[PDB]
This record gives structure tokens, C-alpha cells and sequence, in this order.
RNA sequence: CUUGAGUGCAGAAGAGGAAAGUGGAAUUCCAUGUGUAGCGGUGAAAUGCGCAGAGAUAUGGAGGAACACCAGUGGCGAAGGCGACUUUCUGGUCUGUAACUGACGCUGAUGUGCGAAAGCGUGGGGAUCAAACAGGAUUAGAUACCCUGGUAGUCCACGCCGUAAACGAUGAGUGCUAAGUGUUAGGGGGUUUCCCGCCCCUUAGUGCUGCAGCUAACGCAUUAAGCACUCCGCCUGGGGAGUA
């Protein structure tokens, strides 16, 4: 038993709509799984401090999530690889 | 000694932060260049310092900071 | 060293080998039994005989022979 | 496409312990035309003098201007004792560069390279 | 993990007196399940050291612990290595 | 009986481990576009690359690589070693704690795990790097080195590897003992707005100077190399020869 958080940048280029279904379809993935999710948070727009590919702006989400090492982490960093419309994450303990 | 730097500035925070919520303290906490300020002139206790350290080096891999800035 | 190692060893010492080779008769002429005679003196020949020399300044010249 | 004239490019500088290879480009950027200190007379122990950092300089930013150009910036890499010499007369020669950049990007940590010497 | 809450769980029947911290009985169960908890971890955690070093060290010591309740006691002892079913 | 040990509650604590994923600059290679004439290494260069574009450039990737700062007597560790980020599911860290069975402790022959690098078996990768290598300076000879490229392997899977400067050639634990005087986490008291600010007491380590002590000297000196204690191994001149 633990406490996991996460953060991940999810893109302008994409559509704000459609990615607010995919963030949401997360926090789903990732909740549904005994994950005591606590809050996901939309940064908005910002310019990137260093872009990737061609990111000169995008969103950021933040998660807390007080659960065990097999319900959240270890679900997602998967489904964040296949996660396309958004460059990268970040997953870590819940404590902020 | 020892050879740390500046502490008390935490008259509005402590004892653990931020990580992230506030980009202008990650401004002052290391150099600008990517590039460290070591703890040696930044002060916080090496388990403050290197909390602090991992989450401005997290925000270079979260994108939240640049890896290396440039100029 | 402790007390019970101490106990499970012998504290060995260093006991020398004797730089003189010095097997006399014992028991070379019956079986051809190697013992280890100190004889203070064998009787024996000089097979051979020599001379090497020696560097300088001391050119003491020494004469060697090998014997049995 | 041969030399892309612009009035402000960059003027890639490089020199070696034993060449001044040192080139104008473009911010877009491509190659237009450089020389090589080897190349300019300066050869062996020699390939890689002050003066010849100085002259491979000189016809690079020669042919700069004659590219159409008044303004340039410098990617000064090959770490050479002449090419700040070559750079100072680059600008007296005609040449507007204001932004001096001795550029050694090191990789992090980047594969071992060819490291005897 | 374990935390408090297994562990108060499995100490609530063999404490001679609810409020003791000897009498292993009820803390070499809890030893027996954090053993269980990070072997399923080394089966896991196929390769490492510390799993290694840290079961032996867990191990001996409730091992120990054991050895105690079959000198100190001699009941106690077998009616746990039955019930427990560890260190028999 | 309890503090040791236990474990008990509260916290504090992290390059610890191994698995997995994420990023990055970039060795090297290479795509495209531009662009010379040379690159090239030197004593000259040879070579080797290369005028059909080398060396160079800017746009683009590839692979594999270890991760720019921090980094420190930070830390983890028992060491090897352990630093890009993250997680895995665990191992360990301590403050306080005294929770209370009641010595449960002790180092530890054998045994025995873990473990730089290379090397290597196998099966892949190979990004470098790289012996050997050769082109090749040099010189009958030229690998000698100065070249150019490349090179087993380095790199991925497991074994073999188990070895080293793994060195502090300071086994461990115990507890005692001037100081000054820091650290790394703690705590407390008063001090004050958080005393965080101060101080001081110790917790447990890691400093520098130094009482005593002791060392041939060197210096340690509360973290002793001072004092003692259970438990391990070595050492026996040099070297012969870690070699047979």
C-alpha cells in the first residue's frame, strides 16, 4: 500500500476537446483500478520551457493518487506509450 | 562549516516543496543555464536540497524546464 | 588472535629448512635409503676440478672442484 | 541555393590543432563557401597557425560579402589560438558580426568518443 | 508491505498480554508475512541483492525468534509452527 | 525484571536494490539540401578519406551509448559499487519510542550469497571506443607511433566469470574517556514571530585542530591508531614464486 502521483503534458496541436475525452478516459484507466485518484488539473496554455518535436506551447495534467504499487502506475506507464496525442508524462508518489 | 548557502527564505513555505506550482522560486533555487547552483550556494538541507533538486530536474524531464537552456 | 582460534590452531613457527644440504651417509649404501645423516664429514672425491675468477679489483683467484 | 545571400547569416568558424576550417552559412542554414588552413599554404606543424586561421577567415568572409551581406554571426567551434584573431579582423574587414559565438555544444554524457591523444 | 494494519490483525490473538512487544508469537507472524510479501516481490524482483540479503537476515532472525519460543516455551512454539505453518 | 535484542507507537530518511518504462545533449553513422578541394596526420606527411561534394555546412534521422550540472566528508551500501527522470516492490536509514515477552545476544570455521573491468560460451546488438590489424609515416622491416579506417569485444541474455588499487592493507560489535569544532538527518528546552532564526543536551553517523594516550616516524585522538572485551583472517627477511 502507497500513494502515487502523476503529471503529463498534453499538446496544442491536438484538439482541446477531444484530449479533455482522452484525460478524462485517463483518469477513468486510471481510478478504475482501486486508485484513490484525488484531482486531475488542467495547467492551460504555456509555452513549453523546451519543446520536444514542434510544441511551442501545450497543457499540463496533474493527478494524486493514494494507492498501492498495481493499480495506477503500473497500468498507465503503459497506456501512456500508446498515448499519442500527448508527448510525455510523469507519474510519482503521491506526496506534493 | 559547512558550505551551503542562504536558508530562511522559507518565511512563506516549508517544510517540503513545491514541486512544480511555483516556476519563479525554481527560478531562484539554481542557475539558469541548466546548469546547477550547487547546494553549496543554495543553502536548503541536503534532504530539502536534493527534493528540491529532483523536482526541478523531473520539470527538465517534464518539460516544465529546459534540460539545458541556451543562452 | 582469539582465544578459541587460538585453540583450533597450533600457532605455527617459522621453522628454517638447514641451508647446508648436509645428507651424510645414512642410509646410502644399503637400499639406497635416503636419511638425513648430519655426519660432521663424509668421506668422498673430488671428480673434478676448476677454476672460476673473480671480477676486479680483488683478483683473488679462486679454484672450485665438484665432488661427491 | 549556391551561396543564399542574406544580409545577416552566420559564419561557421572551426580550427583545429591542425586546420581552420571556417565557412559562411545561413540561419536557414546551408553551407556557401569557406577554406581550409591546411589547404592555404600553412601545412603540417603549420596547418593550423594564427595567420592561417586568420587568411582561411579572410577569404571566407570575402566571400561573404561578395554573397550580399552586411551582418553575420559567427558558429566558432574548432577551439584554435588564430580563430579569435581571424574573427577580430573578420570584423574590421568589412563584416557587422555582433554575435560572438565560440559554440562547444557538449553532449550529456554523450558516447565515449575518440578520446587518445 | 506490510503497515500497522496486518500487523495489529495478526497480533490480536497470541499476545499473552495484548499490550506486550515480546513474546514474539504474534510478532514472528508478522514477520512471516512480510517474508511472504517480499517473496512475492523477489518473484517479482527476479534479480537483485537486497531481497536476497534482506530475507536472510528476516529469516535468521525469526528463525531465532522461533528458537526462543522452543526454549522459553515449548508449547507455544509447535502450536504456532502448526498454526503458522513456518519454522516447524 | 528490562533498554541491549525484540518489538511497540509517532515520525524523520534516502545514486539502496533490481525490473520496467520516459526524456535529453550528443560519440558514431547516415538521410536531405547547400557548399567548396582538399580533409587528412606530420618533420614532410605517408597513408587513409576525397573533387561524383571528403573534410564543411545546415535540415533529417538512425542505432546504441552513458546520462551536461547537482556532486559534497550528500547519501545507500557490507562491499563491489551505487547518480538522466520516473515507476516496480521490496531491502535498508534514523529521531523520538520503552510500548514490555524477557537475553531472546555475540562474531561467526565449514558452508555460503553477493558482487570493477577485461576476457569468454552461447544467442543478438554494435553507438561509439578498441586492441590486434593493415593501408601506412618511419625504415630492408614497420603493424613499432605518428597516421586512416577498421577492428575481438566493449555493448544486449545467461553462465563462465568471483578477480582488481574491491585500499583506509584501519574485521565487527561493546562501552569508557579533555577540548575546540562542523556536518548529515533528529528531537527537546528555554530563547523568539516558525529560535527557522539562538543556544545547548544528547540520538546516530561522517569532519578539521587538538587533552591524554600511543606509533620508528607519520598521526589519530569520541568517528582513536587511547582504553579495554567475545568472535575472523592474515602475516614468519627479501625475493625466489602468487609462480611451480
Amino acid at each position: 500500500m502507497r500513494t502515487y502521483e502523476v503529471m503529463y503534458i498534453v499538446r496544442p496541436n491536438i484538439e482541446e476537446d477531444a484530449k479533455k475525452a482522452l484525460v478524462e478516459r485517463f483518469n477513468g484507466i486510471l481510478a478504475t483500478e482501486g486508485a484513490e485518484v484525488l484531482e486531475a488539473k488542467d495547467w492551460g496554455k504555456r509555452r513549453l520551457a523546451y519543446e520536444i518535436n514542434d510544441f511551442k506551447d501545450g497543457f499540463y495534467n496533474i493527478v494524486r493518487v493514494k494507492s498501492d504499487n498495481n493499480k495506477a502506475t503500473d497500468e498507465f506507464q503503459r497506456l501512456a506509450k500508446i498515448s499519442d496525442d500527448i508527448i510525455r508524462y510523469m507519474v510519482i508518489r503521491e506526496d506534493e | 562549516g559547512r558550505r551551503r548557502k542562504k536558508v530562511c527564505y522559507f518565511t512563506a513555505n516549508g517544510i517540503t516543496h513545491i514541486d512544480y506550482k511555483d516556476t519563479e522560486l525554481l527560478k531562484r533555487f539554481i542557475s539558469e543555464r541548466g546548469k546547477i547552483l550547487p547546494r553549496r550556494v543554495t543553502g536548503t538541507s541536503a534532504k530539502y536540497q536534493r527534493m528540491l533538486t529532483t523536482a526541478i530536474k523531473r520539470s527538465r524531464h517534464m518539460a516544465l524546464l529546459p534540460y539545458v537552456k541556451e543562452e | 588472535p582469539t582465544i578459541n582460534q587460538l585453540v583450533r590452531k597450533p600457532r605455527q613457527s617459522k621453522i628454517k629448512k638447514s641451508d647446508s644440504p648436509a645428507l651424510n651417509k645414512g642410509f646410502n649404501s644399503k637400499k639406497k635409503k635416503f636419511t638425513d645423516l648430519n655426519s660432521p664429514q663424509k668421506r668422498g672425491v673430488c671428480t673434478r676440478v676448476g677454476t672460476m675468477t673473480p671480477r676486479k679489483p680483488n683478483s683473488a683467484l679462486r679454484k672450485y672442484a665438484r665432488v661427491r | 541555393r549556391v551561396k543564399k545571400n542574406i544580409e545577416n547569416g552566420v559564419a561557421h568558424i572551426r580550427s583545429t590543432f591542425n586546420n581552420t576550417i571556417v565557412t559562411i552559412t545561413d540561419e536557414f542554414g546551408n553551407a556557401l563557401s569557406w577554406s581550409s588552413a591546411g589547404a592555404l599554404g600553412f601545412k603540417g606543424s603549420k596547418k593550423s597557425t594564427p595567420f592561417a586561421a586568420q587568411m582561411a577567415s579572410e577569404t571566407a568572409s570575402k566571400s561573404a560579402m561578395e554573397h550580399g551581406l552586411k551582418t553575420v554571426e559567427v558558429t566558432v567551434k574548432g577551439p584554435g589560438p588564430g580563430r579569435e584573431s581571424a574573427i577580430r579582423a573578420l570584423q574590421s574587414a568589412g563584416l557587422e558580426v555582433t554575435a560572438i559565438r565560440d559554440v562547444t555544444p557538449v553532449p550529456h554524457n554523450g558516447c565515449r568518443p575518440p578520446k587518445r591523444r | 508491505a506490510i503497515s500497522q494494519e496486518r500487523k495489529n490483525e495478526i497480533i490480536k490473538e497470541y499476545r499473552v498480554h495484548e499490550t506486550d512487544t515480546g513474546s514474539p508469537e504474534v510478532q514472528i507472524a508478522v514477520l512471516t508475512a512480510e517474508i511472504n510479501a517480499v517473496n512475492e516481490h523477489l518473484r517479482t524482483h527476479k534479480k537483485d541483492h537486497h531481497s536476497r540479503r534482506g530475507l536472510l537476515k528476516m529469516v535468521g532472525r525469526r528463525r531465532h525468534l522461533l528458537n526462543y519460543l522452543r526454549s522459553k516455551d515449548i508449547q507455544r512454539y509447535r502450536e504456532l509452527i502448526k498454526s503458522l505453518g513456518i519454522r516447524r
